[PDB]
């Protein structure tokens, strides 16, 4: 578990092929070896040494989009014959400059500079991809970004000159000097909509694509439909077309926040994270305000016409002619979820699977099923301290087991599956887990790199197999399934044969296998946040709560995951009912009550919590009189039942909120 | 008095342009190209769908660029095929009235780009460097009206005359000359890459009786032993026009010396219309002054004669210096059936009718005058 800290919040970061992992955290940016332990080199971007960021970022509400200095962080031409690779950094600052630069060795001289190539705007959103184009296929860089932002202080002016007031998106040339853009090498905008935020880019089938919303930054509102936009890919801006995605289904009021993306690349199938706008931080926050949605590019590419609704088109005007098609996910995929933050797909032995990163710190992986159905998630990783993870994850590519987590200031690299918890083969099959094949040579579930020294691949029994593949006893007994070696040697108690061989034992070269209509009124529910370990006793106060047999109560956390089905644990005052949850996994489950029979009573939503780590201790020390009020820090302190002081126990009282209690 | 002889084409050929190229007229019409030289107007044709012929700027050879059916395409002389596929910013997209300049190798035009049409001024690839355009709107939607390459001691320069149409409170039509350096560099950013740095622009002023002239002709600038006089022909949407006259060298003095407009602060070290040594590109600051405020403070004056004032409707005007004489000049200037000379020295204005559709004066050794019907060429 190889953590970096950096000293201020991440603002991006990418994955060389084989140069390490480069970070960008506030003035300055780093690179490391993929083992995240040592900051090979370093580059100072605002001022030498120091590289704390010259101003203050305010990290906003998580589904609001966040704020950097670094904008652009990619590498390319890796992999090249002789020609090392390059990677191309623009920042915020020198009005949104940009330099390429070598790949490796920080302190290198950057080759080509270039100013207003990134939105100068730390809030201001920026997403860029190289390509091949021209007739010598020179490598150029699309980049798209808030270019524009209606908050200029008279002190330093960044927006550009009023001729490139409304770029979205250009062509620059990574050659030309200063990153030149040509003169059609621009996609102009709309003035109505408020400002664009562009999440992404990324190529597929010869054009780019651009996932963004519309947004105010003054307000903080999504003001229009998340939408990709789609452009040839050329030397010259060719609009291609303009597509809505719908991903409301699930929530009244619609999804129009577009937190992440990620193209699963050999399925052809963007995979992007939706949001509606949760209040302040949480306080709308609904058990169903974030949400996975999969599009077939298929879809996306056929259903997107050239209409000028948010870009400036030579045949049209701003919203006076066509709506962009809403193009509908794939139905069967889409996973609801209250707090989801960021995504990564990709495909491993034919099964797609989606990496998804939580609001609250969780790395959780889901698989989907034969027609692209989502399993529900099983959850990797979990961080100490539930920073929201960073919108990108990226997969470490010299081991293709790993993938960096980025969350709020440290990174980390954690293994794609966590299958040690797989004893036996059914285990280790049955959960469907790509990565994971169980191991005859060591009996163990594990990834197939960490298996196959033996040369015998059929040592490592993977699930394109099938679960019922394994050995097994079959009765005149035999092994059947798949094993490591044709020599073995059976046992039974008390006959024994020899190898393919004939308590019962089958005993191989290196392992071995043995076996012997009235109303209903609810006042309210308490509490509201129940811990991980479930609660044993939650009111609901309401009325009438004794004229029924059969009182249920349906809780839904993940659209994907089943539902909590329980019965009322003893009838109280016919206003008051007390029932008992279970355990469960962090979420912010929706709790219907379904009485004898009829439609569920949505009573309100209600937050399981990760369990209270402790911080800190403020005075720390007291007389041994006592007596004074122990100040304790910490996190999840609202769903603490009681205290303990274990010497002798003693009991104490309590006066606590959510994040400290005396 | 007039006596012109007329080598005519087989049919009444609508013109769309004509150009000289080394005392060789290139009269590009519908279809084919007509080439004129030694009273031989061999006619070329390149094809006849749309086609309409516009350009016929020389680089290296004489190319010639038309729009075939909405799709523009240029052709070495000969009808034969460009190698380097020129033709995109070289003829306009349909028929239009076009100003496409070559200096020696290195092709500038206000020809529109793409279909919708937003007009600018560019420079096309070439030795000069990459292609240029002017930010937006700098530009009238009419387009420029002439355009000329000249010296600025060490430097070349372009000059370009254009009519904006400012409209604040009423319409008012304002004659422009605007300044660049030919061997531009661009702008120092990304986005302001491919755009002028050094353009700038002042006011012209024809002015008689208190009746100012606004609306550009055509211009023409004469080359002379001190400087070059640049010749302006206005129309007026009243009855007249009038043909003004400017000393270049006073209007270079004005470019380099005068303030620029609503700018109140001191001028950055590269001054902005400056031109810069090869290689070098202009500062940050320099480029954002002379991109927010280009216009100079100022408005030039013409030079004391020859001002005149003839008909309103002229079409062309040509100069051609008297060989006996000099610095004296007699002007041809074309309406679309009378000629009209006018003699600097004399001050006087003859006339003469011509019953044909005529579309412009060239002047090589002998007045010849491309109308409709065919070319003609004059002797008094
Ligand atoms: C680093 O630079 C920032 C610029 O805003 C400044 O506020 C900060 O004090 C500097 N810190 C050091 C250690 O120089
Ligand atoms: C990077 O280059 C500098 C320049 O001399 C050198 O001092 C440093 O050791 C180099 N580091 C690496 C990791 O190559
Ligand atoms: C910016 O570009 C100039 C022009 O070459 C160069 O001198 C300077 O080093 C560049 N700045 C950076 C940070 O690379
Ligand atoms: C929404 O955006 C418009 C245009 O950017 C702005 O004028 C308005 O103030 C924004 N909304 C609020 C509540 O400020
Ligand atoms: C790739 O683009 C072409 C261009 O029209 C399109 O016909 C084709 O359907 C696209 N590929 C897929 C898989 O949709
Ligand atoms: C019912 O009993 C519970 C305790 O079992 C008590 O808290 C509640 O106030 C009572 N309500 C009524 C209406 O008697
Ligand atoms: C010292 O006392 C202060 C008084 O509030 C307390 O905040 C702090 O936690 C104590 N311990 C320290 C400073 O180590
Ligand atoms: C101790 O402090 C907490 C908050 O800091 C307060 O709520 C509590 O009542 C205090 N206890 C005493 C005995 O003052
Ligand atoms: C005109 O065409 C004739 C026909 O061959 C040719 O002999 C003559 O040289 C041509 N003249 C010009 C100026 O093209």
């Amino acid at each position: 578990e190889p953590v970096w800290r950096s000293e201020q919040a991440i603002g991006a970061i990418a994955a060389s092929q084989e140069d390490g992992v480069f970070v960008a955290s506030g003035s300055c940016l780093d690179q490391l070896d993929y083992s995240l332990e040592h900051s090979l080199s370093r580059l100072y971007r605002d001022q030498a040494g120091n590289c704390t960021e010259p101003v203050s970022l305010a990290p906003p509400a998580r589904p609001r989009p966040g704020s950097s200095f670094s904008k652009l962080l990619l590498p390319y031409r890796e992999g090249a014959a002789g020609l090392g690779g390059l990677l191309l950094t623009g920042w915020t600052f020198d009005r949104g400059a940009c330099e390429v630069r070598p790949l490796g060795n920080l302190s290198r001289n950057s080759l080509r500079n270039g100013t207003e190539v990134v939105s100068c705007h730390p809030q201001g959103s920026t997403a860029g991809v190289v390509y091949r184009a021209g007739r010598n296929n020179r490598w150029y860089l699309a980049v798209a970004a808030t270019y524009v932002l209606p908050e200029p202080e008279t002190a330093s002016r960044c927006n550009p000159a009023a001729s490139d007031h409304d770029t979205a998106i250009a062509l620059k040339d990574t050659e030309g000097r200063s990153l030149a853009t040509q003169e059609l090498g621009r996609l102009k905008l709309c003035e109505g909509a408020g400002s664009l935020h562009f999440v992404d880019a990324f190529l597929w089938n010869g054009s780019i694509y651009f996932p963004y919303y519309p947004y105010n930054y003054t307000s903080g509102a999504a003001t229009g439909w998340p939408s990709m936009a789609r452009i040839a890919q050329s030397t010259e801006v060719l609009f291609q077309g303009q597509a809505s995605l719908d991903c409301g289904h699930g929530h009244p009021d619609g999804r129009r926040l577009l937190l992440s993306s990620s193209l699963v690349e050999a399925l052809d199938v963007w995979a992007g994270v939706f949001s509606a706008a949760a209040g302040e931080g949480q306080e709308r926050r609904s058990p169903t305000t974030t949400a996975l949605c999969l599009f077939r590019m298929s879809e996306i590419q056929a259903r997107a016409k050239r209409v000028s609704w948010d870009f400036k088109t030579a045949e049209s005007h701003c919203k006076e002619g066509d709506q962009p098609e809403r193009v509908q996910p794939i139905a069967s995929s889409t996973l609801i979820h209250s707090d989801l933050t960021s995504v990564y797909g990709t495909v491993v032995m034919n099964r797609t699977v989606l990496f998804l990163g939580t609001g609250d710190g969780q790395l959780l992986k889901v698989i989907l099923g034969e027609n692209l159905t989502s399993n529900c998630p099983e959850v990797i990783y979990e961080i100490k301290e539930e920073t929201p993870v960073f919108y990108k994850l990226v997969p470490d590519p010299v081991k293709n087991i790993y993938i960096y987590l980025t969350a709020g200031k440290e990174v980390r690299r954690i293994r794609v599956a966590n299958c040690n918890k797989h004893k036996s083969c059914s285990e280790c099959l049955t959960a469907t887990d790509p990565h994971c094949g169980w191991c005859h040579s060591l009996q163990r579930c594990t990834f197939q790199g960490d298996c196959v020294h033996s040369e015998n691949l059929e040592n490592w029994l993977d699930i394109s197999s099938g679960a019922k593949k394994c050995p097994k006893i079959q009765i005149t007994v035999t092994m059947v399934g798949s094993f490591s070696p044709r020599h073995s040697k059976c046992m039974v108690k008390e006959l024994c044969q020899n190898k393919c061989t004939c308590n019962v034992m089958f005993s191989f070269g290196s392992w071995n296998l043995s076996d012997r209509l009235q109303v209903f009124y609810i006042k309210s529910i308490e509490p509201q946040k129940v811990s991980t370990l479930g609660k044993s006793n939650v009111i609901v106060t309401g009325a009438n709560f004794t004229r029924a047999s059969n009182i249920t109560m349906i809780l839904k956390g993940t659209s994907t995951c089943d539902k909590d089905v329980i019965q009322v644990s003893h009838v109280l005052n016919d206003t008051h009912m007390k029932f008992s949850l279970p355990s469960s996994r962090k979420e912010m489950k929706d709790v219907c009550i379904q009485f004898d029979g009829g439609n569920c009573s949505s009573v309100g939503s209600l937050s399981y919590i990760a369990l209270p780590h402790c911080s800190l201790i403020f005075p720390a020390t007291t007389w041994i009189s006592g007596g004074q009020n122990i100040t304790m820090m910490g996190r999840n302190f609202d769903v603490i039942d009681n205290l303990i002081i274990s010497h002798g126990n003693i009991n104490v009282s309590e006066y606590c909120v959510a994040t400290y209690c005396g | 008095e007039l006596e012109i002889e007329w080598h005519k084409f087989e049919t009444s050929e609508e013109i769309i342009s004509t150009y000289l190229i080394d005392d060789v007229l290139y009269t590009g019409v519908n279809g084919a190209v007509y080439t004129f030289s030694n009273n031989e107007l061999n006619k070329t044709g390149l094809t006849n769908n749309n086609n309409y012929i516009t350009t016929s700027i020389k680089v290296e050879d004489t190319l010639v660029c038309g729009t075939n059916n909405g799709n523009p395409k240029c052709w070495k002389i000969d009808g034969s095929e460009d190698p380097k596929y020129r033709g995109r910013g070289y003829a306009p997209y349909q028929n239009s009235k076009v100003t496409i300049i070559s200096h020696n190798e290195c092709v500038l035009s206000d020809i529109n780009i793409s279909k919708e049409g937003i007009k600018r001024w560019r420079r096309f690839d070439g030795p000069c460097g990459y292609d240029l355009y002017t930010a937006d709107n700098v530009i009238p939607k009419d387009g420029v009206r002439g355009a000329f390459v000249d010296k600025d001691g060490t430097y070349d320069k372009v000059y370009i005359l254009f009519t904006d149409t400012i409209d604040t409170k009423r319409i008012v039509k304002i004659p422009y000359i605007a300044q660049m350096c030919l061997n531009d560099e661009g702008g120092p950013s990304s986005l302001s890459s491919h755009r002028w740095s050094t353009f700038l622009k002042v006011e012209l002023e024809c002015d008689i009786d208190g009746r100012s002239y606004r609306q550009i002709i055509h211009s023409k600038a004469i080359k002379t032993d001190n400087d070059t006089i640049l010749y302006v022909f206005f129309d007026s949407p009243y009855s007249k026009s009038a043909l003004c006259t400017y000393s270049m060298n006073a209007i270079k003095h004005s470019f380099s010396t005068s303030k620029l407009g609503g700018y109140t602060k001191q001028l950055p070290s590269p001054a902005p219309g400056i031109c810069l040594p090869a290689g070098k590109v202009v500062p940050h600051t320099t480029f954002d002054i002379i991109e927010q405020y280009n216009e100079l403070d100022d408005i030039i004056k013409p030079l004391s004669q020859p001002i005149f004032e003839g008909p309103s409707g002229v079409k062309w005007f040509d100069i051609k210096e008297k060989e006996n004489e000099h610095r004296e000049y007699r002007i041809y200037f074309i309406k679309e059936n009378t000629i009209y000379s006018f003699d600097t020295k004399s001050k006087q204005t003859r006339s003469a009718q011509v019953d044909a559709r005529l579309f412009s004066v060239m002047v090589t050794s002998k007045p010849l005058f491309i109308a409709d019907i065919g070319i003609g060429v004059g002797i008094p």
